[PDB]
Parts: structure tokens; sequence; C-alpha cells
């Protein structure tokens, strides 16, 4: 190669630089896959767990992230950068309901994330959070939202997400899906949410493996399904 | 200055000695009539003298394929911003950073 | 090597930094100013005259800086800028104290103490930026300086910094005036220095510029004059060469 | 070495337009033209 | 004003779609100071226009080439360059559908004296390929090569060839 | 060994690593600018990677006083500092002169802002040109600048993938003077040039000024203008 | 009052193409004058004036902080500036003082350096901008200048009529006051020309 050794954040004669690209790959550390998906008055997030331990506990693994009560979120990455970057998030969204005097955009707060990951890679001596995360919320006049934000401070707003280990494959999956006429009542967004991942990666799951957070609009709370209803969904896309 | 006494240097050459260069390779060439060759060394702003034959070369090659012997002033005009080659500097970016 | 910082110094002993940076002015633009009575002037060369630009400004090279006097410019562009706002913000500061005008000397050694100030201090980049001066004042009339990036500058009474600008100050020694120095003269001086160091042929006067300062009634005029009138003074040198060779 | 040049190039000079005793200016030109091929590099302006 | 200039031009296209040449001949007559009213680069079009709904109605030839001289000579009269030029261009076009044999490239030499002399560039690529097929109308393969040669080095440099691409093609 | 600060120099020539950040401003979409007889148009090149991706989300065409828009071909993320940066800094002169800040003096302060990421010497250059319109006392601007903290005024010019093919088609397509019409035919057929696909009126999004203010086109705008285009 | 502590008078008029701005002449502390000639108008650029009346040490600091700004201004850009800028510049210098306030309230009058428009406007003593059609006026004698200018301003006037309104109106009001007068100075500017008159006043 020309060969950098890429030690700090500076340029290559090639044009591209390599710490942040070496934090896309950071994600992968923690072994987990991520889906959200978009189609009606409706947006759905699901999220495999991963309880290794009996020990271990239940209630304190979840990775769906209650931001405001109209706007949650799910993490991927490393742990310990992940929680980090929901206090920023939390943190920003009281300060625009204090100055501004009303609810914060589901769109606006990605805007703020980004930023503080912009400065980052502008302004060296500090580590860039190798963590991503993906948000959804009901705004008026605009239908439901899913926006994903990078560790580069790149975002985007988009119908099917995926995040993890599997983007690939399971994007690969839902162009197939969502390339087709559908009105995605409800029963239909929670089925493929599942069998989008039910494609991947061969599991086999009695109901108590996954997270599904939800928001609707009929109630634009968000909410976490409990382990009864998510084994009602389990058998009602499944005959 | 012991062992090497004189040292000469080898400038390239001027508009006069560029146009008699020209007149000693194009002796055994085949000229038409009517033919200017100052305006053609007045085209070559540093040359080397090793390409004023490149010059001859390329204006006999041009009658060549028309299997012809002839030449015009226009054939050199030609000639000339052939061997002439530049690099083209793109995007003025390098070159406006650096007024 | 000694490629660090402009701190520190070589053994034997001297600063490479500074040298890189001062060897690096030949690789800009050209400028010159001439001796004059009753007058100073200044001369540059347009690059980059691409025809997809539109000279909004129709002044590059040339910042009039206080109000009786201006200054080219020969280095990098990010650098240049910041010293110019840095040196109009220099008078007007003189100005405000003492309700008079900047004598042209001690605002040249106000910038040169700026510019100096980046060799000592780490880490700093020192400026790459020569520059020239023009100016009349009330203690010696018209007067020349030469800015360099070590913080160095001298009083000259023609000079001439940039690409090819070491063979046009041989030029400048061969074509010295002394007492005789009219602006006519002096103008039909600089239109030939130009010509021997731009290879481009027959001197397009959108490849030049040409700035005065004259001195009238008290008001010291700075004329930065257009292309309608650089025509007659081009093929006025036109005029001379052709007739110049009947002797031969 | 380099006075041994000089002494056989002004003797040169004196040559080229024909002389036998040679003057101040063969010694000028024989050091002009003897030199200037090596001396490059110097802080001019820098210093005083 | 425009109401009696767009009369004449009702009149004008009735001449020219029905089929009669004599009274749209005096037509091109009564043209000639109605020139003089409107933008100088832009009245050349419209003596464009006239004159190829003029020709293509059918082959008389005996008014044709006749007037299109007229017309060069009231261009040496007023001395408009691009006018006669597209008066010339269209001339030797005429000269190649009865394919004359020496005053077609006779005009062809004479205009291209000034055109590579002149200003202009996107003339001069049609004039160029005009010759190339004169040229092989009297059977010289080498010189309509080497005529075709020196139009595509200058067909190069034009904005757009928009139509001419495929006629050089 | 001088590739990899910035507070020093080369023994011949310049700068490395600004050298190296125009490097990443090639790498990036392609975007044509042309400034009209009345008006200046901006196009760019909006492609997503996937059919999921909304395109109604993020905008390149972008405002910052009402008569003055600006776009870019470098790295998105970083754009978007010195818009915001470049939105507050033109506000300030309104609030000390009450007046629209013209043209030119925008490119002189957004330049030295630019400026000052190119010092010591922890920080990165940015990745990102830009092209800057408006219409300010009759006569429209358009100018450009860089990483390194220059300025120009183009007549038409084109940045990105493959601008070189660009260049040397504007510089056979351009003249004094066309409407602001006919500068967006041949604004689209330039970016037509180097293109991959079917060009909707979702790849590409164009904004204009007129000297009625600045604005963006709505996808309906630049689908008719796309419809029967040459 | 601090206002009341050395006087003056500052007057601006708008004509037909035309425009006059007036002031006396009388510098002195509070019932002991100094001398008569104390300028308190001052040019920025041409066709284009200002005045100022009050407090005489910020009328001297002012007129050089304010031409400080002004000539940063026009080098930063090529043009010279129009009259609604330096009014915003002016108020945004007095209000950087907003609790250590200059004791100064200007004037200013000018045409426009395009057109022919001429403008007067004026301020308060920490920027409080106000324009006006007919005439604007400070000083310690306001009410006297107020009175004489409802009754002798007319809407459409040549410069000759122009130059006897404001002339009777500062002679008849300055004589009025006690701390101002010892002369009064007048410009009357136009597109053509500058014209700069003294008028012979009371010396009393």
């Amino acid at each position: 190669s020309a060969g950098f050794d890429r030690h700090i954040t500076i340029f290559s004669p090639e044009g591209r630089l390599y710490q942040v690209e070496y934090a896309f790959k950071a994600i992968n550390q923690g072994g987990l896959t991520s889906v959200a998906v978009r189609g009606k008055d409706c947006a759905v997030i699901v999220t495999q767990k991963k309880v290794p331990d009996k020990l271990l506990d239940s209630s304190t693994v979840t990775h769906l992230f209650k931001i405001t009560e109209n706007i949650g979120c799910v993490m991927t990455g490393m742990t310990a950068d992940s929680r980090s970057q929901v206090q920023r998030a939390r943190y920003e969204a009281a300060n625009w309901k204090y100055k501004y005097g009303y609810e914060i955009p589901v769109d606006m707060l990605c805007k703020r994330i980004a930023d503080i990951s912009q400065v980052y890679t502008q302004n060296a001596e500090m580590r860039p959070l190798g963590c991503c995360m993906i948000l959804i919320g009901i705004d008026e006049e605009q239908g439901p939202q899913v926006y994903k934000c990078d560790p580069a401070g790149y975002y985007c707003g988009f119908k099917a997400t995926a995040a993890g280990v599997k983007q690939t494959e399971s994007t690969s999956f839902l162009e197939k899906k969502v390339k087709k006429k559908f009105d995605w009542t409800f029963e239909q967004t929670v089925e493929t949410a599942i069998t989008c991942l039910s494609t991947v990666l061969s599991i086999d799951f009695k109901p108590s493996e996954i997270e599904v957070g939800v928001v609707t609009v009929e109630n634009p709370k968000f909410r976490i399904l409990t382990e009864a209803e998510i084994d009602a969904h389990l058998v009602a896309l499944a005959e | 200055p012991g062992r090497i006494d004189r040292k000469i240097e080898f400038p390239p050459p001027n508009e006069e000695a560029r146009l008699d260069i020209l007149k000693i390779h194009s002796r055994k060439m085949n000229l038409t009539r009517g033919i200017n060759l100052r305006k053609i060394a007045e085209l070559m702003p540093g040359a080397s003298g090793a390409e004023v034959k490149g010059v001859c070369t390329e204006a006999g090659m041009y009658a060549l394929r028309e299997r012809r012997v002839h030449v015009t002033q226009e054939d050199f005009e030609m000639a000339v911003a052939k061997v002439m080659q530049k690099d083209s500097e793109k995007n003025m970016s390098i070159k406006k950073l650096w007024k | 090597r000694y490629d660090s910082r402009t701190t520190i110094f070589s053994p034997e002993g001297r600063l490479y930094q500074v040298e890189y940076a001062m060897e690096a002015i030949g690789h800009a633009g050209t400028c010159l100013g001439i001796l004059a009575n009753d007058g100073v002037l200044l001369a540059a060369e347009r690059r980059n005259i691409h025809k997809l630009l539109d000279e909004v400004f129709f002044s590059e090279k040339i910042y009039k800086l206080n109000e009786d006097m201006a200054c080219s410019v020969a280095g990098i562009t990010s650098d240049a800028n910041v010293l110019t706002n840095e040196l109009r913000l220099i008078a007007q500061r003189y100005l405000l104290q003492y309700q008079e005008p900047i004598p042209c000397e001690q605002l040249v050694t106000a910038l040169c103490d700026i510019k100096q100030a980046y060799t000592q201090f780490g880490g700093k980049r020192p400026f790459g930026v020569s520059l020239l001066y023009i100016g009349w004042d009330k203690h010696y009339g018209f007067q020349l300086y030469q800015s360099d990036p070590s913080g160095n500058y001298g009083g000259w009474k023609a000079t001439c910094i940039g690409n090819n600008s070491a063979a046009a100050v041989s030029m400048l020694k061969q074509d010295y005036k002394e007492g005789e120095m009219t602006l006519k003269s002096a103008l039909a001086l600089a239109i030939k220095v130009l010509n021997k160091t731009m290879d481009v042929s027959k001197l397009s006067a959108e490849k030049v510029e040409i700035a005065t300062l004259t001195r009238e009634n008290g008001k010291t005029v700075i004329r930065v004059l257009k292309q309608k009138e650089v025509e007659q003074l081009i093929k006025k040198h036109e005029e001379e060469e052709a007739k110049a060779e009947r002797e031969k | 070495a380099d006075i041994k040049a000089i002494c056989t190039e002004a003797g040169l000079m004196a040559l080229r337009e024909r002389r036998m005793k040679v003057t101040n200016e063969d010694f000028k030109k024989s050091k002009e033209n003897v030199l200037y091929k090596k001396q490059e590099g110097t802080p001019e302006g820098l210093y005083l | 004003v425009q109401v009696k200039e767009q009369s004449i031009l009702e009149l004008g296209s009735l001449l020219a779609k029905t089929g009669q040449a004599a009274e749209l001949g005096g037509l091109l007559k009564y043209v000639r100071p109605f020139l003089n009213s409107i933008s100088k680069a832009k009245a050349a079009r419209l003596v464009r226009s006239l004159l190829d709904l003029f020709l293509d109605m059918e082959a008389a030839t005996g008014q044709e080439v006749e007037l299109c001289l007229e017309c060069i000579e009231w261009a040496k009269s007023e001395k408009r360059t691009f006018l006669r030029q597209a008066l010339e261009a269209r001339l030797v076009s005429l000269y190649f559908d009865t394919k004359r044999y020496q005053e077609a490239l006779h005009l062809g030499s004479q205009l291209l004296r000034e055109l590579k002399k002149m200003d202009d560039k996107a003339l001069l690529v049609e004039v160029q390929l005009l010759e190339s097929k004169t040229y092989h109308a009297l059977s010289n393969l080498p010189k309509a090569r080497a005529a075709l040669t020196s139009a595509r080095t200058t067909a190069n440099a034009i904005y757009c060839p928009p139509k001419l691409q495929a006629t050089l093609d | 060994g001088y590739s990899f600060s910035l507070t020093t120099f080369s023994p011949s020539g310049k700068l490395v690593q600004i050298e190296y950040a125009l490097a990443a401003v090639a790498g990036g979409a392609p975007s044509v600018g042309i400034k009209a007889a009345n008006g200046v148009v901006l196009a760019t090149e909006k492609k997503q990677k996937s059919i999921l991706y909304d395109e109604r989300s993020v905008h390149k065409v972008e405002p910052i006083t009402k008569h003055i828009g600006l776009v870019y071909s470098g790295m998105g993320p970083d754009y978007r500092v010195l818009v915001h940066r470049a939105r507050k800094l033109a506000q300030q002169y309104y609030l000390v002169y009450q007046e629209p800040i013209p043209t030119a003096q925008l490119v002189q302060r957004v330049a030295s802002v630019m400026q000052e990421y190119t010092q010591s010497g922890g920080v990165r250059p940015f990745g990102v040109s830009l092209l800057i319109c408006g219409w300010n006392e009759g006569r429209p601007y358009l100018f450009q600048s860089d990483p390194s903290g220059a300025y120009f005024a183009w007549k038409a010019t084109a940045m990105g993938k493959n601008y070189v093919n660009g260049k040397t088609f504007l510089e056979k397509r351009y003249n004094e003077d066309l409407e602001l019409e006919d500068a967006i035919h041949t604004a689209i057929l330039t970016l037509k040039e180097s293109f991959e696909g079917q060009m909707t009126e979702d790849n590409i999004e164009v904004g204009i000024c007129n000297e009625a203010g600045f604005r963006r086109l709505t996808p309906t705008e630049v689908k008719d203008y796309l419809a029967a285009i040459a | 009052s601090i206002m009341s502590y050395n006087g003056g008078a500052v007057m601006a008029m708008k004509g037909k193409n035309c425009v006059a701005i007036a002031a006396d002449r009388r510098f002195g502390i509070q019932a002991q004058m100094v001398t008569t000639d104390f300028q308190k108008i001052f040019p920025m650029g041409d066709r284009l004036y200002i005045g100022l009346a009050g407090l005489a040490t910020d009328v001297q600091t002012v007129a050089q902080r304010l031409k400080f700004r002004l000539n940063l201004y026009e080098l930063k850009e090529g043009r010279q500036i129009k009259p609604y800028t330096l009014m915003s510049m002016v108020a945004n210098l007095l209000y950087e003082k907003r609790f250590g306030p200059y004791y100064t309230e200007p004037v200013i009058a000018g045409l426009d350096p395009k057109t022919f428009k001429p403008f007067i406007c004026s301020l308060d003593l920490i920027g409080c901008p106000m324009v006006t059609d007919d005439f604007v006026v400070s000083g310690t004698c306001a009410e006297q200048m107020y009175g004489m200018c409802e009754s002798l301003w007319e809407p459409n006037m040549d410069p000759d009529h122009l130059f006897e309104t404001i002339s009777q109106a500062m002679l008849n009001a300055v004589d009025r006051d006690a701390v101002s007068g010892m002369g009064v100075i007048v410009h009357i500017i136009e597109k053509d020309k500058i014209t700069t008159r003294t008028l012979k006043a009371r010396m009393d």
C-alpha cells in the first residue's frame, strides 16, 4: 500500500481517511443485528437479545432506549459507547423543549447527534464513539419516520433499515420485499420485521429472545411490547 | 579545476539558431515555395534542436501518407503544436491555491 | 536532518524552514516597481487567464490599503488575505490615535514584526508571502519597500520579485535612470521588462496590470488604469521595437 | 588549484584579444569564467 | 405595425404552401426594404426561411439561381458578412443539385479564402463537408479523403453540431 | 516524511495535506454551476444507494439568505458544518448594517473560516469545495471556494467526478449570454454527460437565482424540464 | 444637565434635490466661552455629512470612532456607503455603550450615492433612529428650533430658498438661546457642488 499507517485522523493520497472508516467495522464486534421498518402510520423496531448466562438478568439487557415519551431508539455497536450516546440524546431533547417550548421533531434530533460526531472527526484527541443509532417517531403532517445516524456524522431517513452484522443480507431482502405496493397494516409490518430477520440468521426462539419497540398514529407514545403479545404476533403471521 | 579546466554549458537555442538548424535538416527535403521558415522558429519558445528534426520528419510524414512530395507553411504550423506538448494542469485549484 | 518545526537551529548553523519559505517565492507571479520623480508605479502579471472567469474585482494583485499606499503580493493566497486584513487594520489604529496618516515605514515594521514572530514561537508556519510597498509621506515623499518571509525589509529604488525575477533585475540595472525619472519614461521602461520575463508573445493587455500613484494638489490619487489605455502603451513599445532595428 | 586555473585562463584571454602582457581585465574575465560552476546556496538578506 | 408585418408573412405562407412562384418571386423582391426593421443578426434567418420556402416548391430553374445572385449583389451593396455567407452556402448547395462542374468548386474556393480567415467556426465545418461531396462527385478519392479529415479536426470545437454530426457521419 | 503534518513545508514546494484534501473533492458527486445573463443555475447529482432511501430528507441545493444559494462536492457531513457557520455569519452582517449581505462579502468571510482549520496542528482541513450564487444589485454572481481558502468567480464550471469531461464540454458549451431557461437546458445536458442510469426527477436536484430571489425547484418543476430535455 | 454643559445646536433640512445642514460655532464651559471655531459637522464621504451636538468630549470621540469604522468598510467594499447603512452603523455604535452612554445626539444628512435622493435622520443618545421628510434638530435649544421650522418649511424648494429658510431658522432660534451662538456655519450640498457659507450673527 501507500501506507500512511493511519495512526491519527489525517488524509491519505488516495483521498480518504482510514480511522473513521475503521469505526464502521467497530459495530460488528457487538455480534448483533437490528431492523427498523416504516410501512404506514406505525413504525416498528425489532432487535434480538443474547442472554449467555442464567446468572445474568433479563430486564437489564434491553437495547431499546426510550428517549422521550414519543421518541424511542435502538443502539448497536459496542455497549459502553452506546449508552453515553443515549445520554446526549436524552439531554439535547430536553434543551429543545426548554428553549423552544414544544416537542422536538425526530428529524432535528439526528442533526444534533451527527454534529457532535462530526467534531470528533474534524478535531482530534477523542475516540469517535463506535456505535450506531436508529430512531423512530411520529411527526404531524409527515407521518412516521425512521432515521439512522452513522459514526462518521452521516444521517439519512429511509423506510426499511438494517444494522449490525448482517446489513447487506437483510437489505437485500427488503429491496426484494419493498418493491411491490403494500399498505402495511400494522400486522403486515410486524410480520415482515420478523420475516426479514426470519430468512437471515436461522435461530428458532421460543418468544423470549427479541425486543420490539413500536409507535403508531393511534397512540404516539413509545411502547415496548409484552412477552405475551410478542408470542401473539409470533403465531399470528404464522399458521 | 586542476582536472577539468573548461566547463561548457549548452543552452537551448535562439530564434536565429532554431532558424539555422531548420535550414540544415530541410536541405535534403523538398520545399514547395512561398514558405517562411522564420515564423516556424517563432512558434517554438524553448525548443531543443533534437526536435527541430522531429518537425522535419513529421512534415515529411504528412506528405508521405498523401503519396506526395509537396509541403506548405501550414504543415509546419501543425507539426510545431504536435511536438510541443504540455501537462494541461487541471481543476485550477492547484494553480490558484498557488498564486 | 533538521526538518522539524521552525525552532530549531541547524548546526553550522541556519534555519531551513525559513529557507524553504523564501525559496518557494520563486514559484509565484511577478511584481515590480520603478523609480519615479513625482510618482511611483507597480506592475504585475495575470496568471491563469482561462476564459471562464469573470474578474468581478478588477484589482487582484494590488490592494489600496490606507489612503495613499498600496501593495502587491506574491505567495500563498491563504496567507495573503490574512495580512491585508491585518495591515489595513494597523493603519486605522494609528490614525485613531494621532489623527494623522501612518508615515509609510513604521507601517512596514509593524507587519514585519508580526511576520517575524511566527518564526520564533512554535509551532507555526512562517508566512510564505513576499510583497512590495508604494507610498507618499511628509518626510521623504515617494518610497518603495520589499517584504520577506523572514521579517526583513529594505528600501529600494527599483526592484522586482516573483517567478523569473532574477534576470529582470539585470535589465533594471542596464536601464537605470537617475534624475530623469518621469512617469512616461518609467511606464515605457516597465512594459519592456515584462516583455523579457513573460514568454507569451505580443504581451496581451489582459495578462498584465499597471497601477500608479501620483500627487495632485494635496490628494495623492491612486490610478489602477484600465485595459483601453494599456493598448496605447503596448503598441508604442511595439512601434519602438520595429524602429530600433532600422540601423541594421 | 583554483589559482592555477585563473593564471592559465587569464593568459588565454590575452591571446584571444591578441596580446602578451596581461591586463587587469583578463583576471576579471578569468575569475568570472572559472569560478561560477559550484557556488550554490546562501541566505542573502537573512543575515547582516 | 406587427399586424401588417404578419399579414405579409400570412400571404408569404400562402404563396409557399399553395404552390406559386411568380407572385412569390415578387415577394422576395418586396421584402428587401422590409429587412431593415428588426435585428441585424436575426434578419438573416428570416431570409434563410423565405429562401428555403422558395426553393423547396419545384425544380423551377429559371429563377432560383438568378434571384440568389441578385441578393449577393445586394450584399455587395449593403455589406453584411453573416447574411452573404448565408446566401453563399445555399447557392453552392444549389450548384451541387445540378452538379455544376467548376463554378461550384470555384465558389467554394473563393468563400473559404475568407472563412478560415474570419472569426466564425460553425459554418466552416459544413462547407468543408460539402466540398468532400463534390470532390467525390468528380471521383477524386484521395483529395476527398484529405478534405474530410480537415473537416474532422475542425468539427471538434463547436457548441453543437446537432444535425451536422450525422451529415458528417 | 513531510506528508504527515501540516505546520511545516517541503524543501521545494507547497503544503502536502492541502493537496491531499483536494483529492477528496475530486472523489465527490458531480456538480455544475452556470451563470446566465439574468440568473445563475446550480445543479447537482443525487443518487441513493438503494430504493429504500428517501429523497426528501437531505437536500443539496441549500439557501443561506433569501437570495443566496450554495452547493458542494466533497464530503456531506463536513458540508453541514460550514453551512450552519455561513447562516449565522450572514445574520451578523444584518444585525449591524440592516441590509442583506452582498455575495462578494460572504466569500471573503467563509474562506476565512476555512482558512482557520488549515492552521496548526491537530485539526484537519475541510474536504469540501463550494459553489456560491446570488443576485445582488442587478448583476448575478457565481463564486467558488476551496479548502485552501481561495475564492474565484466563474462564468461556468464543474466539480466532482469526471469534471474534466465537463470542463471540456462547457468550454465548448458556453457563450456570453443565454436566458435563464436555456441555461437550465444546458445544465441538465452536462449532468447527463456523466451519469449511470435513467435520470428522473429524484436523481438530480436543481436550484436557481432569479433577481426576484433564490429558490430551489420542486420535483414537479424538475420533471417538466427533464421532460423534453433535448 | 450634562447635555447643557457645553451647549450646541445642529439642524438639517430637506429640499427638492438638495439638502442643507447647519450648526453653531461656540465652544465653552458652562458660562465661560473659550473659542468660536469648534467643528461640529464632519464629512463622511462625498455628498454625505454628519452633525454632532452635546458633550464636547463625546462629539470628538464618536466622530473618530465612526471614521475608524467607515474606512474599514470602504476598503472591504469598493463602493461608498449608503445613507441608510451609516444610520445603522451609528446606532450600533451607540447601543454598545448601553449603560455607559455617550452624551451626544447625531444628525445625518446626505444624498444618495447613485441617485439624487436626499436623506435626513437623527438619533437618540442610545441609538433610536428616526427618519423624517422635512427637518430634524438636536441640541439644547431644541424647542426654539421646532417653532421656526414648523412655520418656515415648504415642500419643494430650490437651493436658494432652502438656504434662506435654514438661515432664518438658525439665526432666530439661537439668539433666543443663552449657551449657543457666536456664529453659524451652513453647508448646502447638491448633486453638482457643495456650498459652505458662514452667516453674520450676534457675537454676544
